[PDB]
């Protein structure tokens, strides 16, 4: 017996990344999961590298910054790489989640690896809102004010849950330092989670475009698909030089250089962009408590699909209804992150009441009535 | 060199009855008494040697250093300590 | 006994109930007990003791 | 909101440093720093540049410690405990005209001048956005604007009355290297300053950028035709069925 | 080493708080900040107490707020931007009798009195060390000691000489309580306040561990119980072999 | 199929903490393992929520820890808990290193749980070091300056590498920060090599002290040992509530209450008393580099174990000179420990090198020698 499969150590590593038998068809968006593990790595290695190099007291933070970018040998790259990088991690992960909703990932026998993911993402969005406040600019501040201020929406204890987190009266001293100590920790907590859900999905292996089993037709991980994930790792380390180098500060706000002041309030207080389509659904609902509610429903509602999917074929490729409602759920979830960043305006409001109402319909009608008609369409079809 | 249960990789085993009754029905410090003192000296003496040897031996070692080392900074201990360094 | 058990243990919910309850009760009762004592063995020695001089 | 809330947006103007492979123009920069210290500096701090930061840019290691040593900087306290000057090193930070917020906005009727080492970073337009602040004053405000009391009309700041009026004009600045100091070019350079004083590794990270495009750029095409050899065997795969 | 370099061990003196269920002597801590506050103060800094320190310990809140606003502080400055001062409130750190190192070593032949806050866990002995200090100056030094300028001779410090000189006399204090101002006295009062500036906790803490011990030893009891309950069937397992 | 054998999650967990099958014979010394998962998760609790109060710039590190102390709600039981348990942790490692010595568990087929162990213990080594300097007193300071130029041994780099340690000329801010970054990251490290070393184990099971297989008798882990890993959990928490609440500073050295001072070098720089033994062995020897060589080799001689351990029966339980110089190398472990607390003054400098040959020989002579003639002692005696 060969060593790396007598080992248990190395047969573990040996069932991950060698021997692992995929589907021979995965397409390139099947690349994803590889770039959000070489995303976590980066946030990891420059993360901890800032971590050397700044101070989380609110008297020095937005200076530690500025060392960083000023003085410390290559901290700017290390700074802008960690920034952007924090961008990239979403444009990846909305990859991710945008192909295994088309291919049907979620479905039966993927029902837990699509559940953990679920709780990856909020981890994720969790640690990227710590990390942006841990600046220490304007917008760093404010919008740990506002966002932090929607616990209080909470009945009965909301108030004193907000006093709770923020360790005080208002975001401080306190908060800045209680979010490096989270924001540090959070990363290594997704890390498990996303080992977590490869495991889960290792009993019924990868999906693949087609829907259909790929136990008939398997190829080994290595060397087949760890070459074509080179492929896309080139392909993002380009559009990573392009921005940390050439653009470094093209997806940040500018206000986030002027250091916080609880006196002076910024024109727009704006989440980050990939916060954004969240940030439309809450506005949405004129209700506070609502408002919040529909924002995290818009993510838990995601453990539904398995339910209201009522199709007997999984996965888009040969669905052409389907594909369109895809299509358009993901242009109308663009929509809203446009919306998101929009002055409160005519007619913005009752757009992002629209989009909102789309944006639930699509789980809740549409998909279940799309799928039921589809399977007859099916049947009737072919007989 | 470890299965699982069912496979545990034991040799056969045959010809053993083994026999026990439920926890419910036992009083659990039955005999407690005689095994608190009895018992415990038995165990006690038979590896008293193994504690008691070392330990003195490195006991004196140690206490006749840390006098030595005191002897010598005091007055009457000058001059071995003029020696010594 | 038989009544004991049927009503307090033998369906685990009402096990859990009971010890959480009881668990509720004896943390009130501890720390007032703990209280007079511990005021007892530092008596004349605490700030409570000589407040009233001032 | 109305284009006034907002304010003008600046033009794009066609800076040395716009361009992929392009630098700063380090003769600017300096004139820049000469338009700092004779018109900014009276309002504005540079707290973030220390003097170290000009040699090598827009000055030479004797320049730089000149202007450090003509000013006292709080040395530690002597031997009885007694506070102490000492002439700057290059070391020290530029020191700002005012020891306070509260005495900067009593100069500035309440207005508080900004510290400038982040502004080019800290708002919209960059460059754009501090030349054409300086050079936008029109003489007049547009007919109808109420400007509040000590407020200078400019279309560029958002709501359009400034606390800062109107501070370049033609030869205010005599230049060393003999360039005619209008109210365009000391804008210019003083706008390339401060965005040189915001982004001071600019220079050297595009340079680094362009060796790790060429190089990611090469790995990328390399990788392709790998990936391509590797699985060729499964691409050019064919079968023959024969139902058994 | 010589003892001499080390120092004189301190005797073991039985204070109140000695004993796993005693707090200190609350009167004794009063005291002792007067000691503190009437000779101690004169050299030594007492920073990382706030006077809402005091409140609920050794005084009531209208005592200590009377004590911080007999002083002056460092306010935010005007609205021109000139320096203010404010009387004192409970927020306040005590203050201490130098600006600096420099002013405090000058005023001591060159030795810097440390800031009393943490002296009770920052020298071996704690309580013992600073009583033992305090009381043990002797007349004269054993015959043969050659203190260098500016020492004292002191057995309990390491090396003998110590910068500072005996401070405590019969009735250097008059303690508000009547209790008799001896040299002894006013030691075991100082010694106990410095204790409680070290750790404020000292009380609290050894009765939340009363309350630990209680119930961690129960549930010691109750897991031994429950270990031997459930391994009973195992520790009373017999067998029968009749070999095949 | 029972749901915690069924679904692959849940089965690994199952593997590790209820089916697993052990010994039925575990004596106490087998309750070492979970008293280390306990100090983990005590370190894991308490750093975090220090970390959440604590800052590590050098101008506001040790003022941060009075602040700890005295303003934040039992900010005094988290950082005297965390000192504390730092101390546990090396008791308890100590137990369970030498209750694997003692019963063979580094023998065949156990090297590998062993030799990750050895790194596991590395690791801690490492963590703790950079903790205590954490706090910036002049203990914290002073051990770091010593410690970190013993790098200047490496030939030819070694100055250049403990400046760039430092990040300067001496240990300062920089030297803090960074040290703040790596103590936070380093238990994470060390928690995944102690869940590698229990994945390696998992393949011969659990050594048992007869040293003989337990294949013809196994037990449940739950409820067995759970229930007996309890008991001592609770011991563990009166020694703890002991320290923490009636004695917290017993264990720490008075000079770390007094704030870094880079002037005045305290009057002794002793490194924590759990390292003590290894710092006896380093003064043993005259040469810089020599005595760097013997303090690593000392803990990395725990290697060859394997192979000088000549037995053909596992562990000391039936060996009676075996358990003499186990006893003897114990004790003098001890005695180095309290050598290295000694001030470097006859005679304990000679002595400080006659232990040091002691605990070499042990490997490298005595072991061999003593395992030899005890096989045949045992092979003649039964004839
Ligand atoms: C961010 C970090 C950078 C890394 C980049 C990774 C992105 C790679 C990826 O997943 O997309 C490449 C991907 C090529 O992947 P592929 O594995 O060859 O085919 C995947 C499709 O399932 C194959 O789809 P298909 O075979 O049906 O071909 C469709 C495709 C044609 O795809 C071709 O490449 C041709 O063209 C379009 O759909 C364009 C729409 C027409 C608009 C006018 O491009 C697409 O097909 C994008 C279509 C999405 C709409
Ligand atoms: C913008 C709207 C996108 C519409 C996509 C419709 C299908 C299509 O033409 O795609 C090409 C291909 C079609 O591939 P296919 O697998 O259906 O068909 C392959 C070819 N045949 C049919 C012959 C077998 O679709 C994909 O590859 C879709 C991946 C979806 C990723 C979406 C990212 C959005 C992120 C938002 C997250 C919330
Ligand atoms: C101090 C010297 C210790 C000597 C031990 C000798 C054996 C003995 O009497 O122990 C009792 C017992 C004897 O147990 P046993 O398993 O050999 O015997 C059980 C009883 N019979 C023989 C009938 C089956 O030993 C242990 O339990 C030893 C565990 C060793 C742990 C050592 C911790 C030291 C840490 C330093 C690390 C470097
Ligand atoms: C962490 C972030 C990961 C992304 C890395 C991209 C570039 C970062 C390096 C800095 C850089 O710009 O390098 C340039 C060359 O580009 C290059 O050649 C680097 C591009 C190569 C990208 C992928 C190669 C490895 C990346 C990660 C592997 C990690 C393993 C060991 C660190 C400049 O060159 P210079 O003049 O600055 O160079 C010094 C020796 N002359
Ligand atoms: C992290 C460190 C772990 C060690 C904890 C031991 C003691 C810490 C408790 C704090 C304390 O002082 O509690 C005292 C009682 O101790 C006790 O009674 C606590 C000892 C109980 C032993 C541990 C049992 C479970 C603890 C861990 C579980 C945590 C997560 C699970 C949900 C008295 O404090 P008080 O009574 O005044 O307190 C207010 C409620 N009246
Ligand atoms: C004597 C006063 C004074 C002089 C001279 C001065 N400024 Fe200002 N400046 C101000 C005041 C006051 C503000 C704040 C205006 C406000 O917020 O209403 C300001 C604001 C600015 C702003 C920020 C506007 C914004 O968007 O918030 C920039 C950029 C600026 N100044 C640059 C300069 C440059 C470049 C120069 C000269 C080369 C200069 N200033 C000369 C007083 C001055
Ligand atoms: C007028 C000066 C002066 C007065 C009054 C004074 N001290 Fe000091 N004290 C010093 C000086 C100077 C040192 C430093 C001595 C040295 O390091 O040689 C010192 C050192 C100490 C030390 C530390 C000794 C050591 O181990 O390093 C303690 C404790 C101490 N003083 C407590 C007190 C207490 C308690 C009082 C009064 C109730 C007091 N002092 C009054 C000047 C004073
Ligand atoms: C999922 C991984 C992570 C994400 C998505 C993430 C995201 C972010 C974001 C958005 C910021 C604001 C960046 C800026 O605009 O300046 C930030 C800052 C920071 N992050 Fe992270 N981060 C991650 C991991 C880590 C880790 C593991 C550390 C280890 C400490 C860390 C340390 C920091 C520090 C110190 C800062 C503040 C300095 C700065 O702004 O650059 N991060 N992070
Ligand atoms: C740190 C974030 C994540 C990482 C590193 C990660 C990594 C991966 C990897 C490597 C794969 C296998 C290869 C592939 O299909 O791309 C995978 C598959 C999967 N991931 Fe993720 N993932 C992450 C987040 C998520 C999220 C947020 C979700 C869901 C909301 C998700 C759900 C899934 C599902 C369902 C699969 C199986 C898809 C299939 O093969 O059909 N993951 N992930
Ligand atoms: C194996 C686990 C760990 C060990 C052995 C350990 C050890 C230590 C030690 C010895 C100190 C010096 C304590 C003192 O005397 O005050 C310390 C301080 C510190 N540790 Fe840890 N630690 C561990 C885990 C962690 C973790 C996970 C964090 C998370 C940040 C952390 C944060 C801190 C902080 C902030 C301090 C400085 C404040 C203080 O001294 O209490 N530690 N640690
Ligand atoms: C964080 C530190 C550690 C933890 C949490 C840990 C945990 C454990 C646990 C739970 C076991 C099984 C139960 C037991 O025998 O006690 C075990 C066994 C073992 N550990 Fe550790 N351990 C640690 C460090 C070490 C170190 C430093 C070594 C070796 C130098 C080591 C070597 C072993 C070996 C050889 C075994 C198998 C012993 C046997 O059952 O015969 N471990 N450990
Ligand atoms: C939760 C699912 C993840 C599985 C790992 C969880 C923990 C786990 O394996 O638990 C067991 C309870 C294990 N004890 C034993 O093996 C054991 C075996 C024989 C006898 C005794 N006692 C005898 O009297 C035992 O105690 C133990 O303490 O090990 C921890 C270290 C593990 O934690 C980790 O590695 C992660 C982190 C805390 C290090
Ligand atoms: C950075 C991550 C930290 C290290 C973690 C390493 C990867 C995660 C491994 C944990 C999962 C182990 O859980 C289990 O492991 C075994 C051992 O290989 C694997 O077993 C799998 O491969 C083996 C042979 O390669 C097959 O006989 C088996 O049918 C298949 O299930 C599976 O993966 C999983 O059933």
């Amino acid at each position: 017996m060969a060593l790396r499969k007598k080992n248990s150590l190395l047969n573990m590593a040996n069932s991950y990344v060698l021997d692992s038998p995929q589907p021979s068809n995965l397409n390139y968006f099947w690349n994803f999961g590889s770039l959000l593990a070489l995303c976590l790595v980066i946030q990891l290695a420059t993360g901890i590298t800032l971590a050397m190099h700044y101070t989380s007291h609110a008297s020095l933070a937005f200076d530690s910054v500025e060392h960083i970018m000023r003085d410390v040998n290559f901290g700017w790259f290390i700074r802008y790489a960690h920034a952007n990088t924090a961008s990239f991690f979403f444009i990846c992960i909305y990859a991710h989640m945008g192909r295994n909703i088309y291919y049907g990932s979620y479905k039966t026998p993927r029902v837990l690896p699509w559940s953990i993911g679920v709780i990856i993402f909020l981890l994720l969005i969790i640690t990227a809102f710590m990390g942006y406040v841990l600046v220490f600019g304007q917008m760093s501040l404010w919008g740990a004010t506002v966002i932090c201020n929607l616990v209080s929406a909470i009945p009965w204890l909301g108030e004193d849950i907000v006093h709770f987190l923020w360790g005080g009266f208002s975001v401080g001293n306190p908060t800045l330092q209680r979010f490096f100590a989270l924001h540090y920790l959070m990363p290594f907590v997704l890390a498990v989670f996303a080992l977590l859900h490869l495991i889960a999905l290792h009993t019924a292996g990868s999906s693949n475009p087609l829907g259909i089993t790929s136990n008939v037709d398997k190829l080994s991980m290595h060397p087949y698909y760890s070459f074509k994930d080179l492929i896309t790792v080139f392909a993002f380390l380009l559009m990573f030089t392009l921005f940390v180098f050439f653009s470094p500060d093209k997806l940040g706000h500018p206000d986030n250089y002027i250091p916080a002041n609880p006196m002076v309030t910024p024109a727009s207080i704006v989440p980050e962009w990939y916060l954004l389509p969240f940030y439309a659904i809450l506005r949405a609902i004129p209700d506070k408590l609502g408002g919040v509610i529909a924002m995290v429903a818009a993510i838990l509602i995601l453990l539904i699909l398995p339910i209201v999917d009522r199709s007997i074929i999984r996965g888009n490729a040969f669905k052409p209804i389907s594909k369109l409602l895809f299509g358009f759920f993901i242009c109308n979830f663009l929509l809203l992150g446009v919306l998101g960043q929009v002055h409160i305006e005519p007619p913005f409001i009752v757009l992002g009441q629209i989009c909102t109402i789309f944006y639930f319909s699509y789980f809740l009608i549409l998909l279940p009535m799309v799928s039921t008609i589809e399977n007859i369409f099916f049947y009737i079809g072919s007989l | 060199y470890m299965g699982w249960w069912g496979h545990m990789g034991s040799p056969p085993q045959k010809g053993i009855a083994g026999y026990t009754i439920s926890p419910f029905a036992a009083r659990p410090f039955a005999g407690v008494v005689h095994a608190a003192i009895f018992n415990t000296f038995r165990r006690t003496k038979n590896q008293a040697l193994f504690v008691i040897l070392p330990v003195s031996f490195f006991y004196y070692v140690w206490t006749q250093a840390s006098e030595k080392n005191e002897w010598l900074y005091t007055k009457a201990g000058r001059h071995e300590l003029a020696k010594a360094l | 006994a038989t009544t004991f058990y049927n009503v307090f243990v033998k369906r685990n919910s009402a096990f859990v109930a009971t010890i959480l309850a009881s668990a509720f009760v004896f943390d009130m009762t501890f720390e007032t007990a703990i209280d007079n004592f511990w005021d007892r063995i530092n008596a004349g020695k605490q700030w409570k003791d000589i407040r009233h001089k001032y | 909101m109305t284009a006034a809330e907002h304010g003008l947006h600046p033009a794009e103007y066609p800076w040395p440093q716009n361009g992929m492979l392009s630098t700063f123009d380090h003769a600017s920069l300096r004139r820049g720093y000469q338009v700092y210290k004779e018109v900014c500096a009276a309002c504005h701090s540079l707290d973030r540049i220390a003097w170290r930061n000009l040699v090598g840019v827009t000055h030479t290691t004797d320049e730089a410690k000149a202007f450090a040593e003509e000013l006292e900087y709080d040395d530690e306290p002597d031997d009885e405990g007694n506070p102490r000057k000492r002439p700057g090193k290059l070391a020290d930070y530029i020191p700002g005209p005012y020891p306070n917020e509260q005495a900067a906005r009593a100069a500035n009727q309440g207005a508080l001048p900004p510290d400038l080492s982040l502004i080019a970073k800290a708002r919209h337009g960059g460059a754009d956005y501090i030349f054409a602040l300086l050079t936008g004053y029109p003489d007049e405000p547009p007919a109808g604007v109420v400007l509040a009391p000590g407020m200078n009309y400019n279309p560029y700041f958002p709501g359009g009355g400034i606390g800062m009026a109107r501070t370049l004009f033609d030869g205010v600045v005599e230049y060393e290297d003999g360039t005619p100091a209008t109210t365009s070019q000391m804008a210019k350079d003083v706008a390339a300053f401060l965005t040189w004083a915001a982004e001071p590794e600019h220079d050297e990270r595009k340079k680094l950028g362009l060796k790790a495009i060429i190089v990611i750029s090469a790995m990328l095409g390399l990788s392709v035709y790998i990936k391509k050899f590797k699985w060729s065997p499964i691409k050019n795969r064919k079968f023959i069925y024969n139902p058994p």
